[PDB]
């Protein structure tokens, strides 16, 4: 019980642990990168949205 | 991309967050604050040190005098943003930056030299590989799902209402407004000293902030709150202070979030949130208001007072027009939305153009970034 | 002596004497109030402080 | 006087006029000495 | 005599003045504290007492505890204020309170809860038919013929600097410093034990008031007084104690009121009162600053030290822009000014609606002074 991981963990404030808990069962990152249409859909905004820039 | 990920950093006016992209959660979230000590140590051997910078400096409130880098959305001290940078980079994190790409966000309207300076900063002596600055309200509405939309943002710093109209911020419908939670905070302290409690040092400014993130809620009514918490005492709470003392919070719970609605209380003499969301939305053209009304999105930490929501849902519903669509869009994690939205920006295969490598600083100088990101 | 006039000069200190007789040599309140255009000009004030308050 | 007038007003518009004035125009507030009020009194 | 006369009473934490409407010269100046007995009495048959109240008190030093009834300018003994009051209506007025109405001041940034006390015990016990509150500082702005300026008031109690524009307060630009001239007393004590010399009693904390109040003055510059006091021995006085010996004070001159402009001596947060005018100024709107500047008027008991208008105009002037003018007004009479102002207010003709009735208060309770007073 000596390694860094514990560490950080009881220097956690309780409010910022429980808010990775809730944040980590919700997983927005994954399901953003999952559906299709939406992502390529942005990937075609800043695609062309680069290309009116240069 | 495959064998590194860009670190997503996101340095807001009072919480720095940090963490690799694609993944969910970002590694460290720590106060933004730097501390020096006032008093003098007469200890040989205990050590102390210069400087104490984020956690250190937060769990040793009482001998230290905390400042901020990041005042009011612009920083005023840069070689503490060197130091806060330095902590996030080698403390927090343990990895070299000059062997990861970097992401930074930034307010929607900064001046030029402040991106100049923080794109030398991070070429210059952190070697970083690839940087890429993004606005900061953008990345919440990416993180909402959505490309068209009206983003309000309220953090430590500054609060601000932007439009996005797939993908584009349109720089004349920006709104920038001085209420941000520091100056609530301050004016919880000025309605704390009515009932005898009486706070003067930067050290009691977390035990403020801290009273002021645990108890408080928005009045749906003002009037009827106030004559209902004249005539009982249920909407009284009692908050245990370090020092063993315990203080009846009582009425002005529900008085310190009404300086966002009406910032008069504060001596401003300019409109409110919601007026200001509402001229915002007045200020562009008629063909996207009707998709800027059924879609607004809340983000920032100031943003998650209860009651927050049906209020500005009401506020918002009495200066619209007429049978008119309103929906007010508010994520339980609105003020981890920026860095979410990092992430995933930095996650996509067409977003390795938008990296800035080294020889292109070394050829252009720090006037590079706003021609390469626009 | 058994007069409180002549204990009222035997208690009290120079400085007090002092500053009697400096603030009562320029007669400030006097200035003040008899002067016309200052005093109405309070009176007025204070009048839309009644106005104001409800 | 009526053109002098005209390039005033128009100069507070905040137009470049290259029009110079014969007869300049001088803004004082001005002060009334009062007895009540108490002199400043630093050296 | 003719008619009823009101009563101006100015309470601080230091001294108690009392004086009637309209008159040049407060009748009563007396110090404000209530002793008691500590050493055994056996003498029967003559004058004992078991508390001694005003300048009988501090008479017989040698066999008391003085003990202030006001603490940083709260009342926090009652009994000792009515005491207090009691002594000032009957000992020295000599006249009784129900045939007059009474006018008391009282600072700007207190707890709610003390005025009314002032109210209770007022109506209640002493029988009045009516009173009213005003803020100290507003006083001296109408003492000194001046509708419109920033003032300061430095008690023994509180510090407070208040701008007031067209004659009418501004609530938010009200800063508040507890730094007075009772903890220049307690340092002056702290830093003369370095010489040799001892106080620790009560009567000992009056005699080193006294010392201050004798032999004290502000530097015009830190550095170049105390390179002078480290050249020549022409900075030393010499003071005679009660008991026969001679102290020879020297530096510490122009250290004790230097605690005003650097509070870091005493270990406190906050700046000096200079910044502190300077902030209450920035608070204001840029339009009535320039007003603001050539209005500057000092008020209250420390605010006598000599040469303390010089080093103010030179601080205030390195703080101000070099466009903008700087006036300070010093009257020669500052001590009482506030006491003047009362006895301004008492003579307008309008000032007879401000009254609060008994029987309005026998109707509304104890807060009928917040809706009452402003
Ligand atoms: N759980 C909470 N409840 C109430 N207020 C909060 C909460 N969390 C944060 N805040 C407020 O949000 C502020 C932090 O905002 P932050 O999100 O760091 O701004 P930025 O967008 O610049 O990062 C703090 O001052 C705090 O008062
Ligand atoms: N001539 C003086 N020189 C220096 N200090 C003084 C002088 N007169 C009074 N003081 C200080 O000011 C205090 C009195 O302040 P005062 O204005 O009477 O307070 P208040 O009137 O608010 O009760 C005294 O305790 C003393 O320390």
């Amino acid at each position: 019980e000596n390694n860094p991981e514990y560490l950080r963990e009881r220097n956690m404030a309780p409010d910022l642990r429980q808010d990775f808990n809730m944040m980590e069962q919700k997983k927005r990152v994954s399901m953003i990168l999952q559906s299709p249409a939406f992502c390529e859909e942005l990937e075609s905004m800043i695609q062309e949205q680069f290309k009116k820039g240069k | 991309d495959d064998d590194i990920a860009a670190l997503v950093v996101d340095n807001g006016s009072g919480m720095c967050k940090a963490g690799f992209a694609g993944d969910d959660a970002p590694r460290a979230v720590f106060p933004s604050i730097v501390g020096r000590p006032r008093h003098q140590g007469v200890m040989v051997g205990m050590g102390q040190k210069d400087s104490y910078v984020g956690d250190e400096a937060q769990s040793k409130r009482g001998i230290l005098t905390l400042k901020y880098p990041i005042e009011h959305g612009i920083v005023t001290n840069w070689d503490d943003m060197e130091k806060i940078w330095h902590h996030t980079f080698y403390n927090e994190l343990r990895v070299a930056p000059e062997e990861h790409p970097v992401l930074l966000t930034e307010a929607p309207l900064n001046p030029k030299a402040n991106r100049e300076k923080m794109t030398q900063i991070m070429f210059e002596t952190f070697n970083t590989p690839a940087m890429y600055v993004a606005i900061q309200a953008v990345l919440s509405l990416y993180a909402s799902g959505r490309t068209t939309g009206i983003v309000m943002d309220s953090g430590d710093g500054v609060t601000h209402t932007v439009p996005i109209y797939e993908g584009y911020a349109l720089p004349h419908a920006i709104l920038r407004l001085d209420l941000a939670g520091r100056d609530l905070t301050d004016y919880l302290m000025k309605i704390l000293t009515e009932r005898g409690y009486s706070f003067t040092t930067t050290a009691e400014r977390e035990i403020v902030r801290d009273i002021k993130e645990k108890l408080c809620y928005v009045a749906l009514d003002f009037e009827q709150e106030m004559a209902t918490a004249a005539s009982s005492s249920s909407l009284e709470k009692s908050y245990e202070l370090p020092d063993g003392q315990v203080i009846t919070i009582g009425n002005e719970r529900f008085r310190c979030p009404e300086a966002l609605f009406q910032p008069s209380f504060l001596g401003m003499e300019s409109c409110g949130i919601h007026e200001t969301t509402f001229n915002s939305i007045m200020k562009c053209d008629v063909d996207i208001r009707k998709d800027l009304y059924a879609n607004t999105v809340l983000s920032g930490g100031t943003t998650m007072y209860p009651g927050i929501a049906d209020r500005m849902q009401k506020e918002i519903t009495a200066l619209a027009p007429s049978t008119m669509k309103i929906k007010i869009i508010a994520p339980p994690e609105r003020k981890y939305s920026v860095w979410i939205g990092g992430s995933i920006l930095a996650s996509l295969s067409t977003f390795q153009q938008m990296w800035i490598s080294k020889q292109e600083y070394d050829e252009s100088g720090p006037s590079i970034v706003h021609r390469k990101c626009f | 002596e058994e007069d409180p006039e002549y204990l009222r000069l035997r208690n009290r200190a120079a400085d007090l004497r002092q500053d009697f007789n400096l603030m009562e040599q320029k007669k400030r309140v006097t200035m003040i109030l008899q002067s016309p255009s200052f005093r109405e000009e309070l009176e007025g004030l204070i009048q839309e402080q009644m106005k104001k308050g409800n | 006087h009526e053109f002098e007038a005209l390039m005033r007003m128009l100069d507070n518009l905040g137009y470049r006029t290259g029009y110079p004035y014969r007869y300049p125009l001088v803004q004082e507030k001005t002060k009334h000495k009062s007895e009540v009020e108490i002199p400043a009194t630093v050296t």
